[PDB]
């Protein structure tokens, strides 16, 4: 039913920038968390930026300041404007959505992923 | 001793009316007794009661006897009642004319009220002597006896009116019928709740922090179905408490314990989700591991303080004749409490958790419409069940609980017990309502194959 599209991935030199865009179709509950997760080869999955339907943020402290996550007014899309890239950020970035329609538990929507490699 | 087939019928009559105990117990005056109300001694020595029992039975019983031995004792009591009836000029003419079945109804009355008490029914006894069954049944239905003990008297009067055992045949059919329904209710509570407990303990994905609260709910509901509901079913199918005064206090405490823990846990779960659904990031940081174990311990500590402390300290006791009669009678385990405990327990168990859950889940509805076909419908029906099922199950009881304490005549005991079983039924509904996640489903299937 619900599918989320994943744009903005690519390869760039060290010190460049990117702009990830995630558009989620289908119907979702008003209270949610749109987020981005990354997994480099080896180490397991980690979070970078999550944004709540109210506006509250949460950035991994190895990532805050350089990265900023945002939402679109009247659109189920999340934007991760990322800058000051470093070679330790080579990972597939996943788009996650937390649905709260069932009040008792969290219902995860994952994405396929976009490769992001950054040049020494 | 010598038994008859008539003798066994009058035994099964009072087995239903008064109960059967195969182990020495205490009557309303504290005197040791066995069988169907066979007084052993007025001595306060249990060994002395055992000596009297062994002399009468003809065996070293050590306090425990068989059914046949209880019938030996019972038939002796019937012989003595009959000899009394024959020495009394008010009861002998009526007795001599009655058939065997109606003859057992009269002996039943003498066992309940005494020879002197029954001889005061001058006009009913004359009507019975003249075989005027319907007119005697009408007059007896107007008696003080009928108003004091209606169920007993309905069965005895039906016996006078019809000369049959139908009132006791119908009671026994009802007893087995409810026992079936009770065992089913006990099965659903225990199975559903033990299934949730093991699913959490054998799955690392389910051992989240919110589900730690749901384990508290499932445990408070598990003791509900293992200790509270089964013994509460004995009072419904047998009409009496069969386990002595001491276990009546404990059972009553375990019930108030689990009911308090279960509902307040629903209150904590209601708060938990509110924080995670509204401020999920301050939620994940402030609610630590030990803080979650801090709430559950607080809930159970409050539950023990409102159940074992006041009930065992006799603070919950009312001071009417109706209440003091039930307290002195080990066979009575009704919930008769005073006004203070009825309100204080209702507030701590139901009304405070109701107000929090109502306010919390109403605000989740509010902030959902502010930040807006739409999925708002699927989440609204979900809230409608979480509060609808909870309110529907316990609101009738805790309204009657507070009212009945002030106006004892407004809430019939039958209606009062029924409302309490609606609340008992919530312990089966909770695992259906709160364990509906895909993680539980993948685990529930994993346990049943
Ligand atoms: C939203 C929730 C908290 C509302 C429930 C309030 C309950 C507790 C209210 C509603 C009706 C009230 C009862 C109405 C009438 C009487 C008779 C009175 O002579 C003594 C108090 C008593 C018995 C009240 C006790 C409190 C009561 C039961
Ligand atoms: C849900 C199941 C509800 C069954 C409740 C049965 C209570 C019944 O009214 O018993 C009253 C008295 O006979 C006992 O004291
Ligand atoms: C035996 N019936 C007790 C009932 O379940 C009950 C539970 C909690 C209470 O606070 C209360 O006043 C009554
Ligand atoms: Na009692």
């Amino acid at each position: 039913q619900v599918q989320l599209q994943e744009s903005g991935g690519g390869l760039v030199q060290a010190g460049g920038s990117l702009r990830l865009s995630c558009a989620a179709s289908g119907s979702i509950f008003a209270l949610n968390i749109m987020g981005w997760y990354r997994q480099a080869p080896g180490k397991q999955r980690e979070l970078v930026a999550a944004i709540h339907s109210g506006g509250t943020t949460n950035y991994a402290n190895s990532v805050k300041g350089r990265f900023t996550i945002s939402r679109d007014n009247a659109a189920n899309t999340v934007y991760l404007q990322m800058n000051s890239l470093k070679p330790e950020d080579t990972a597939v970035y996943y788009c996650n959505v937390k649905d709260f329609g069932a009040i008792i538990y969290d219902y995860d929507y994952w994405g396929q992923g976009t490769q992001v490699t950054v040049s020494s | 001793d010598y038994k008859d087939d008539d003798d066994a019928n009058i035994f099964e009559m009072l087995r239903i009316d008064e109960g059967l105990r195969l182990k020495i117990y205490k009557d309303t005056e504290g005197y040791y007794t066995i069988g169907i109300g066979h007084l052993l001694t007025k001595s306060p020595s249990l060994n002395a009661a055992k000596s009297e029992l062994d002399k009468a039975i003809g065996r070293n019983t050590n306090g425990v006897i068989t059914k046949d031995e209880a019938e030996k004792l019972f038939n002796q009591d019937v012989d003595a009642a009959v000899r009394g009836i024959l020495r009394n000029a008010k009861l002998k003419p009526v007795y001599d004319s009655l058939d065997a079945v109606r003859r057992a109804a009269l002996i039943n009355m003498v066992f309940q009220m005494g020879e002197t008490g029954v001889a005061g029914f001058t006009n009913s006894l004359r009507m019975l002597q003249q075989k005027r069954w319907d007119e005697a049944a009408v007059n007896l239905a107007k008696s003080r006896w009928y108003n004091q003990t209606p169920n007993r008297a309905k069965r005895v009067i039906t016996t006078f009116r019809t000369g049959t055992w139908d009132a006791y045949a119908a009671s026994q059919q009802w007893t087995a019928g409810m026992g079936l329904l009770m065992a089913l209710i006990v099965l659903l509570i225990v199975a559903g709740n033990v299934l949730v407990i093991v699913a959490i303990a054998k799955t690392p994905r389910l051992q989240t922090l919110t589900n730690l609260f749901i384990m508290s709910l499932a445990s408070a509901d598990l003791v509900m179905g293992l200790l509270v509901v089964p013994f509460g079913a004995t009072i419904v199918v047998w009409g009496r408490w069969e386990y002595g005064s001491f276990f009546c206090e404990l059972w009553t405490s375990v019930d108030v314990l689990c009911v308090t823990a279960s509902i307040e846990t629903l209150c904590v779960i209601a708060l938990d989700r509110y924080l995670a659904i509204t401020s999920p990031f301050r939620y994940q940081s402030l609610l630590t591991r030990a803080r979650a174990r801090g709430l559950v311990c607080t809930v159970w500590a409050i539950s023990a303080l409102v159940s074992f402390l006041p009930i065992l300290m006799h603070w919950w006791r009312a001071e009417s004749d109706e209440a003091r009669r039930c307290y002195n009678d080990p066979k009575c385990c009704d919930f008769v409490t005073n006004r203070a405990y009825a309100i204080a327990s209702s507030v701590v168990s139901f009304y405070v958790p109701l107000c929090i859950m109502a306010f919390v889940y109403l605000r989740v509805f509010r902030e959902a419409q502010k930040q807006v076909a739409l999925r708002e419908q699927k989440a609204l029906k979900t809230l409608g069940i979480i509060m609808g099922v909870f309110t529907l199950c316990w609101l009738p009881f805790f309204l009657a609980n507070v009212v009945k304490a002030f106006h004892r005549e407004l809430v019939p005991d039958r209606l009062f017990v029924f409302f309490n079983w609606l609340g008992y039924a919530n312990s089966a509904f909770n695992p259906i309502i709160y364990c509906r996640s895909p993680d539980f489903r993948k685990a529930f299937q994993g346990l049943l194959c």
